[PDB]
């Protein structure tokens, strides 16, 4: 019985994916290759692992990645948790290691899936905004992410989604000086701060 | 890289000798090397005209590396 | 003074404060004809 | 090409034959429409190149 | 079946003609 | 003798040259025989092969 | 015709890079080894395929002749950059797993 | 690009024997 | 002058023309176009409008063209009466349409006389093909280096007569401070006309106009009066794109139809026909209006449609080679 | 998709149609694949140039 | 109507080959 | 080196040839003269005139 | 081989008879021939034979090249390993030449 410390299994699967991907105009007939291997549930979470990094190898954003997903999304429940929970391996444990430019590629490729509602927006309670727990990489996805999200719907209809959808430690409104004063803080620097109106009340109310 | 995220940072925005010798101030002319004049410099060029001239070369000899493969045809 | 649409080459006014320089610096620069104007008269060698 | 050349030559021909299409009219308003623009923009005209011509 | 898709035939095409139904739009 | 003669006779020469200008190929660098030798050479023919190690 | 007339690469730069292309290719087709199978690239010799490099006819074409040149000598194209490729490839373009074709031996070879 | 760097090197190893001379002694 | 050959080279469909001239006389008409393109480019001779211009590469205009119809003020509300209309109208024999003696005056306004001269005779050239030769005494010959420049000044000329001298100093902007190639003082100068942006690129014309109820209906009046069609036919010549499907095209209806036919009327009546042929074959008119939610066009070779968010009725994520168009203002994406 | 409804609605992509032949699975990738498209340019170019005159 | 004052300008078969009405069209065309 | 890409050390490759030949003689390899010679005429249908002028130069000798 | 991070992380810590795999090539053989890629192989360990600890100087000098979960040696562009192929050669004169005591530009080229 013989370990493998080779990845040799994994590294022929991700050239069949990437050469699926790298062949196929636009991103509905790229979605139709990946559907028409039937992928086991085991693998189809670490497909999306790579379908991610090719997006960020491209050096520009595109709709082609990002409807490669709407398409796949849509197909079955079981890829409904694949990007749910790829959607968190990204942003705790894999944020760390990228450049200040391959965050504006992930804020606007979770910025269709949010906005069109295929992620859905629950998905974005794990961000946390702290001075103590934050990566400063971590800031800039959800920068780039919201500057994403704010141009389709338009911070009026932002609003809407964001009342709805109860974001507690994202939008902390119960206490907590300086975690308020911090959040409006970054609100103000990204150039929205109309989400801090209501919040801009219960400081000078607790001031 | 660094530099880049601290700036990219909406935080940010809330807040000279290698032997600590004396340094100039104002922007100096280019240099091979990037030393930078000391603090006692009055501000003229004076030069041969030659760290200009080693520029030509270094950007010569840099651009016939890449002009000799992509003028090549067959 | 609103523009339509946006900026998407270099900003406007940036142009000319580029191609204002090259009448600066490029009148010192001795351009190729200029060089092989002076180089045929003999006192290059001197 | 020489179908072409031969209708070329037959066009020529028939504007000696039938004279310019203008009319001195059309053509005096247009000379006016030029000189009331190039008025209004205060345009200097282009000059002659110089013996010393800096460029 | 030949539901109204694909080619008159595939001689003048350079390709083969294989039609197949897109997995990817359905719903 | 065959590692030899395959290296050495004028005429296989004259194929492996022959080739080359009908091909019209070149090698840049010339040091490469400055890196390794014959016998070296001869593992890489696609039989299958291992190497073993007991210093350890 | 130049077929790009919509840009100076030399005021905007070249607009495109197709560098990843080559790379990605390669590996489509199964790599390098793979694909030196199908020539003659150890009739060669060579130890590695690393630092091979094609002869490019850009060189020296100027100086042939000049005034001398028949006409299909000056006009006519040359058959020795196809030679050169049909060489390269040749043991897949000749290969006896042929689906019908007949063998012939050239005449002092034994090249069938 | 050349598709190798080993075309565009020009040069592989040179040795150089002042740099070892002074590095050795 | 030396005399001019010609061949031809085939495209297959069309066939062009090439003219080739002789060398001395090549570098005397580079200097000179390239001298003549430094001076007048710097003097501020030709307005924004004109443009195979220098900043923007083709598909660059083109996104600045949408970008720019959806960032001007109100067009697609459709709230009351209001309506948008574009024009793309080949000028026709522009340059088989030129005449010397008036050349050689519209350019010793802008040259002087030596150069007027120089160019002006410079297009008296027999030209010969094999047997044939021929003086060639009237139209422009395009195979001259500065054709260019005669060709763009000539455009003017045209283009002064379409716009009007108050328009065109408004679009153009004031000599002191000239404006870019989308761009106004307020809204109340783009809101004063109802032309409201406007193009040349070569030949082609591209102009857009923004109606109400009461200005479309007087236009439509008036055509209707000189053109007065009881049949309802006037949805027979008229053409519109056929790559689009026919859900997506431009709908024909008799406002809408006479409305194009009205505006591509009074233009037409604008620009002699003796300068240029503006013919309604070449032209395509595409009205937004209640009843038509696109809007059509082609520049360069694309072939572009926009509809405005609002109309969509249904919005769906999108595919690779669609645009989404941007209000600089609030940054939305309305189109 | 449907060459006769494709002449009114837009029917969308509903099936696919093999353009060569390329044998079992070997898949050669396409140019469009390796060229950013014209919006990501533009874009791009805004964001470049905006912080380009800032720096400086 | 300030708009459309402002303007300058505003408001048989022959017998041959070569110069009938037919051939005008081929050669406005095909020759671009 | 007679393999050698560029044309210049194609040329020297050759015109050290010329030179060794005296000597190679006197050391009495005839076995070792016929190999240069044939590499010799195997290239002697050389592009660069510069190189193939030199290669007649090593056969002559 | 002991010598690598790696393989000692591995054999230090197995508490049982097994085998292990591993690809010593990390993906080399996608840019270079097996036949260059065991010659700079052996080049990697002759240095880290001899001297050890300043071989993998040479080698961990940038913390910005990063070993991958995967592979053994650290991952570089094509440059940086023609580079480090000739200080892991230079390795091995320095040392000879501190080891016999014989100034390196006493020898032959062959000797080298």
């Amino acid at each position: 019985q013989i370990y493998d410390m080779t990845s040799t299994n994994d590294v022929e699967f991700k050239k069949k994916i990437y050469l699926v991907l790298k062949s196929s105009l636009s991103g509905d007939e790229a979605a139709h290759k990946l559907l028409k291997l039937k992928i086991a549930n085991n693998l189809k979470k670490s497909v999306v692992d790579i379908i991610i990094k090719s997006s960020l190898q491209e050096s520009t954003f595109s709709k082609f990645y990002s409807i490669l997903s709407e398409r796949m999304i849509t197909f079955h429940r079981s890829w409904q948790t694949a990007y749910n929970e790829t959607f968190e391996q990204n942003y705790t444990q894999d944020i760390e290691d990228y450049e200040t430019d391959q965050l504006r590629i992930l804020g606007k490729f979770w910025g269709h899936l949010i906005s069109y509602e295929f992620l859905p927006m629950d998905c974005l309670k794990i961000i946390k905004l702290t001075e103590e727990e934050s990566c400063p990489q971590g800031r800039i996805f959800i920068k780039f992410l919201f500057q994403e999200l704010v141009n389709e719907l338009g911070l009026d209809e932002l609003q809407l989604r964001l009342n709805s959808s109860k974001l507690d430690g994202m939008f902390p409104l119960e206490g907590d000086a300086e975690h308020i004063r911090y959040s409006i803080n970054f609100f103000t620097a990204i150039g929205l701060g109309l989400l801090t109106e209501d919040m801009r009340s219960r400081l000078t109310i607790i001031q | 890289t660094a530099s880049s995220l601290t700036i990219e940072d909406p935080a940010i925005t809330f807040t000279t000798s290698l032997l600590g010798r004396k340094l100039y101030d104002k922007p100096a002319p280019e240099n091979r090397f990037a030393i930078m004049p000391g603090s006692r410099w009055d501000g003229v060029h004076r030069s041969n005209g030659f760290e200009e001239k080693w520029f030509a070369k270094q950007n010569e000899i840099n651009e016939k590396k890449v002009q000799s493969y992509t003028l090549q045809e067959d | 003074s609103h523009q339509l649409g946006g900026q998407y080459s270099i900003p406007q006014d940036l142009r000319e404060n580029l191609q204002k320089e090259a009448a600066r610096i490029g009148e010192n620069e001795k351009d190729v004809l200029q060089e092989k104007m002076e180089t045929r008269t003999v006192q290059n060698r001197e | 090409t020489r179908l072409w050349i031969k209708n070329e030559q037959e066009r020529q021909r028939q504007i000696q034959k039938n004279g310019p299409e203008i009319t001195p009219e059309e053509a005096t308003t247009i000379f006016s429409v030029m000189v009331e623009w190039l008025e209004s923009r205060s345009f200097s005209p282009i000059p002659f190149p110089p013996l010393t011509y800096k460029n | 079946s030949y539901n109204g898709i694909g080619l008159k035939s595939a001689k003048g095409s350079s390709t083969s003609g294989h039609v197949q139904r897109s997995l990817a739009s359905n719903n | 003798s065959m590692r030899t003669i395959m290296k050495a006779n004028p005429a296989l020469y004259v194929l492996r040259e022959r080739i080359r200008k009908g091909l019209q190929i070149y090698q840049s660098s010339v040091q490469e025989p400055f890196l390794n030798s014959s016998n070296y050479a001869e593992l890489f023919n696609n039989d299958i092969k291992l190497f073993v190690d007991d210093t350890n | 015709n130049s077929p790009f007339w919509w840009t100076n690469s030399h005021h905007d730069g070249k607009l495109w890079n197709l560098n990843a292309y080559r790379t990605d290719v390669i590996q489509a087709l199964g790599g390098i080894e793979t694909i030196l199978e199908h020539t003659l690239f150890k009739g060669t010799g060579f130890n590695s395929w690393e630092g091979l490099f094609w002869e490019k006819a850009s060189g020296f074409e100027d100086s042939m002749q000049f005034k001398k040149l028949t006409h299909a000598q000056r006009t006519g194209l040359s058959q020795i950059p196809n030679r050169r490729f049909t060489l390269w490839w040749s043991p897949t373009i000749n290969r006896a797993n042929v689906y019908v074709g007949f063998l012939v031996q050239l005449d002092l070879t034994g090249i069938f | 690009n050349p598709l190798f760097v080993q075309q565009d090197i020009e040069s592989i190893y040179k040795t150089n024997y002042e740099k070892l001379d002074e590095a050795v002694n | 002058f030396k005399p001019v050959d010609i061949t031809m080279m085939e495209n297959y469909q069309n066939i062009s023309p090439v003219y080739s001239v002789d060398p001395l006389e090549k570098i005397t008409d580079a200097y000179l176009d390239q001298y003549l393109w430094y001076e007048a480019d710097q003097r501020k001779l030709f307005p924004n409008w004109i443009k195979p211009s220098d900043s923007e590469i083709p598909p660059l205009l083109v996104y600045k063209w949408t970008q720019g119809i959806n960032n001007l003020s109100e067009i697609w509300d459709v709230s009351r009466g209001q309506s948008a209309v574009l024009l793309e109208t080949t000028l026709g024999e522009m340059a088989e349409k030129i005449d010397f003696t008036l050349l050689n005056r519209l350019l010793r306004l802008i040259v002087d006389p030596n150069i007027a001269d120089y160019i002006t005779a410079k297009n008296n050239v027999v030209i010969n093909f094999k047997d044939m030769s021929h003086v060639n005494k009237y139209g422009l010959i395009r195979g001259l280096k500065f054709a260019s420049f005669i060709f763009q000044y000539y455009g003017l000329v045209i283009d002064l007569l379409l716009l009007g001298q108050e328009r065109a100093t408004d679009l153009a902007g004031p000599a002191n401070n000239p404006n870019e190639f989308m761009q106004f003082k307020s809204k109340e100068v783009e809101k004063a006309h109802p032309i409201r942006l406007y193009t040349r690129y070569l030949d082609r014309i591209y102009m857009l106009f923004h109606f109400e109820e009461d200005e479309g209906e007087e236009l439509t009046d008036e055509y209707l009066a000189e053109n007065p069609d009881p049949n309802f036919e006037n949805s027979i010549g008229y053409n519109n794109r056929k790559c689009w499907p026919k859900d997506s095209r431009m709908r024909l209806i008799r406002q809408d139809v006479n409305l194009g036919r009205a505006v591509f009327w009074e233009i037409q009546s604008r620009v002699p026909t003796s300068l240029t042929s503006i013919k309604w074959e070449n032209a395509f008119v595409s009205v937004y209006s209640k009843n038509n939610p696109n809007l059509l066009f082609s520049m360069c070779g694309f072939e572009v449609r926009i509809l405005p968010r609002q109309r969509m009725e249904e919005v769906v994520s999108n595919d690779e080679g669609v645009w989404d168009l941007v209000d600089e203002r609030t940054k939305q994406r309305t189109a | 998709s449907d060459l006769s409804w494709s002449k009114q609605t837009d029917t969308g992509i509903t099936h696919f149609r093999a353009g060569m032949t390329h044998e079992d699975e070997k898949l050669i990738p396409t140019i469009f694949r390796y060229i950013t498209t014209w919006e990501n340019e533009f874009l791009d170019s805004q964001r470049v140039w905006a912080e380009y005159a800032t720096k400086r | 109507r300030s708009w459309r004052k402002g303007t300058a300008f505003g408001r048989g078969y022959i017998n041959d080959m070569t110069k009938s009405e037919y051939h005008q069209e081929f050669l406005h065309k095909h020759v671009r | 080196h007679l393999k050698h890409k560029t044309p210049l050390v194609r040329q020297h490759a050759a015109d050290l040839c010329a030179i060794l030949i005296p000597v190679i003689k006197n050391c009495h390899e005839f076995e070792m003269l016929n190999k240069l010679n044939i590499i010799l005429y195997e290239s002697l249908g050389e592009v660069y005139p510069e190189v193939l002028g030199s290669i007649i130069n090593a056969m002559y000798c | 081989a002991m010598s690598i991070d790696k393989l000692s992380d591995v054999v230090m810590k197995a508490t049982e008879p097994q085998m292990v795999l591993f690809n010593i090539y990390d993906d080399w053989l996608d840019r270079i021939s097996s036949y260059t890629a065991f010659s700079r192989l052996t080049l990697l360990l002759r240095a880290l034979k001899t001297n050890e600890e300043s071989a993998k100087m040479i080698l961990l000098s940038d913390p910005t090249i990063t070993i991958k979960s995967y592979h053994l040696w650290p991952s570089f562009t094509d440059e940086q390993w023609i580079t480090i192929e000739s200080q892991m050669r230079d390795l091995i004169l320095t040392e000879y030449g501190r080891k016999y005591n014989v100034n390196i530009s006493a020898l032959t080229q062959t000797e080298i």
